[PDB]
């Protein structure tokens, strides 16, 4: 089938629903998939409880 | 003569009326030769799915042999003084013409109703026309033209008399017997649908009293049909096998009387008709047809008005190879938005122009005139003098087409039939967008 006509639009509803995801994502809950310590200045001399990467 | 009172002084077709219902019309004029026919209006599109396809089996059944004149004693008169008897069943109208000389009119019109009253309709005859017909089912199957446009038929009215084909199924076609025939010719050949039209160097008192002398004794004084529903779809017989791809492409038209016919005709007269085999070719001033010649698209294409009582098919059909569909397709959408869009005045003369010569052209020598008096007084219940025609068309104006084709074409559903390597043909989304422009 050609591309245009239908998945345009489905794709055009692929990117509503993940805009939806990562709205609500950023909107109510942003420090959701991050780590608190990284909220503090780099310090050399001390490290976190935690090293984990994203 | 100045074409105005050249069309003044064609001769008027005098019409009459017999108690039967007998609709007797002709246009005397002052060749030795005439052409006599009855027009029914029985077709297809008055049969139900059992049965379809009885018209056609009449139609076939109607010359081999009648009761007064068994066999080829019908055929007989017709050779021995000259005459070609001829007869068309389209899917509205049945037609049953006998050209002869004006000397024979007494005799031919005595046939014209041996033919239509008392047929045969026997049952060893039956059975052979059944396998003739079933042989020209296979034989209409060949060329794509007819294929396609049954096909548009049926994606168009699907659900409706009007999808039926005039020949009907082949499943019908054995399946039907003598009563279905029978009962087909005692409803639908009464004389009320009956119009007796004469062209030719036949005097309308001669007529009148040979029909009152032959068709008196006929029906007296119900199947009336329903408003089929056009319904935009579209139909794809992939068959790569087959050398080009036959593709036809309608909107809902207007009605028999409808007067939007006479702007609409002048718009697609604007479109034209194009072959291979043509003339200028590159100039000619149809632009979908210089494209197709310049570029090469299509081996065929034309416009059609296909019109019936209360509804009707408006479009083009074209022939192209297979890599050529989507372009053809393009450029024909293009001119038909902006016919609606922008008509321009030059355009309508050319088209007013060409018109008038369809009209004119078309009405010369006994047979055609005839048949327009006929299909004439079925659907206009009136000939529509051509001075009329020549009014109608000068009244149309840049404006009128632009809005006449904009309530016909602009955004509207339309129907596809495409038959063989049509794989480029565009998807029906795409050919529907293609009806509307977001430029204007
Ligand atoms: C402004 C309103 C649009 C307008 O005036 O369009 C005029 C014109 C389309 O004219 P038309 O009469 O609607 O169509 C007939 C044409 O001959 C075109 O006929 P065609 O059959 O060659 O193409 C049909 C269809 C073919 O489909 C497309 O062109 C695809 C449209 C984008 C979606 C898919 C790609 C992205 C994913 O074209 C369109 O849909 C219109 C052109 C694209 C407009 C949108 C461009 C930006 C998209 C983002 O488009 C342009 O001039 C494009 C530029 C201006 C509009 C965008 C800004
Ligand atoms: C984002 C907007 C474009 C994607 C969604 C709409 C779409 O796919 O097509 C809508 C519009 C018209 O496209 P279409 O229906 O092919 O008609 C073309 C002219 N006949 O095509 C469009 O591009 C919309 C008009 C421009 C915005």
């Amino acid at each position: 089938i050609p591309f245009h006509p239908y998945y345009t639009i489905k794709d055009i509803l692929g990117a509503l629903f993940m805009m939806l995801i990562l709205l609500i994502l950023v909107l109510f809950s942003p420090d959701l998939l991050g780590d608190p310590d990284n909220y503090t200045p780099a310090n050399p001399l001390n490290t976190p409880p935690h090293i984990k990467p994203e | 003569a100045t074409y105005a009172q050249a069309l003044q002084s064609v001769p008027e077709t005098q019409v009459s009326q017999l108690d039967n219902g007998l609709r007797v019309a002709s246009e005397q004029s002052s060749q030795p030769t005439c052409t006599v026919g009855v027009w029914i209006d029985a077709g297809s599109r008055y049969e139900n799915e059992k049965n379809n396809g009885a018209g056609y089996f009449v139609e076939h059944l109607a010359f081999k042999g009648t009761k007064n004149r068994p066999g080829s004693a019908l055929e007989k008169e017709v050779e021995s003084m000259g005459a070609h008897l001829n007869a068309y069943s389209t899917r509205e109208h049945t037609a049953y013409y006998i050209k002869a000389l004006s000397k024979d009119l007494p005799k031919a019109v005595e046939l014209l109703a041996d033919i239509v009253q008392n047929c045969s309709l026997e049952d060893s005859q039956i059975e052979k026309e059944r396998d003739v017909i079933l042989q020209e089912l296979q034989e209409n199957d060949s060329s794509m033209r007819d294929v396609v446009f049954d096909y548009l038929h049926a994606t168009a009215f699907q659900g409706t008399p009007l999808a039926q084909s005039v020949e009907g199924p082949s499943e019908n076609v054995r399946k039907l017997s003598r009563a279905d025939l029978t009962e087909y010719v005692s409803q639908h050949y009464k004389a009320p649908r009956m119009v007796l039209a004469a062209a030719g160097g036949v005097e309308h008192r001669q007529l009148l009293d040979l029909a009152q002398k032959h068709f008196s004794s006929l029906s007296g004084t119900v199947p009336a049909f329903t408003p089929c529903r056009f319904t935009g779809s579209e139909i794809r017989h992939r068959d790569d096998a087959l050398p080009l791809a036959h593709v036809a492409i309608a909107v809902e038209g207007p009605g028999w009387a409808n007067p939007d016919n006479v702007p609409l005709q002048v718009a697609n007269a604007i479109i034209g008709h194009y072959d291979s085999t043509y003339g200028g070719g590159t100039h000619m001033s149809s632009t979908l047809a210089s494209v197709a010649a310049t570029r090469k698209l299509c081996q065929s294409f034309q416009t059609f008005n296909i019109c019936y009582a209360e509804t009707g098919l408006l479009g083009a059909h074209f022939v192209c190879d297979n890599m050529s569909i989507d372009d053809m397709m393009f450029f024909l959408q293009g001119q038909w938005m902006r016919l609606c869009t922008s008509a321009t005045e030059s355009e309508v003369v050319r088209g007013k122009n060409i018109l008038r010569n369809a009209l004119v052209s078309h009405l010369d020598g006994t047979t055609p005139v005839c048949e327009d008096i006929g299909r004439s007084l079925l659907t206009y219940g009136r000939r529509i003098p051509l001075a009329e025609w020549e009014s109608r068309i000068a009244e149309v104006d840049a404006s009128v087409v632009r809005e006449v084709c904009s309530k016909y074409f602009y955004d509207q559903c339309p129907a596809v039939a495409g038959l063989g390597p049509i794989e480029q043909l565009p998807d029906y989304n795409r050919i529907r967008s293609g009806m509307f422009w977001l430029r204007f």
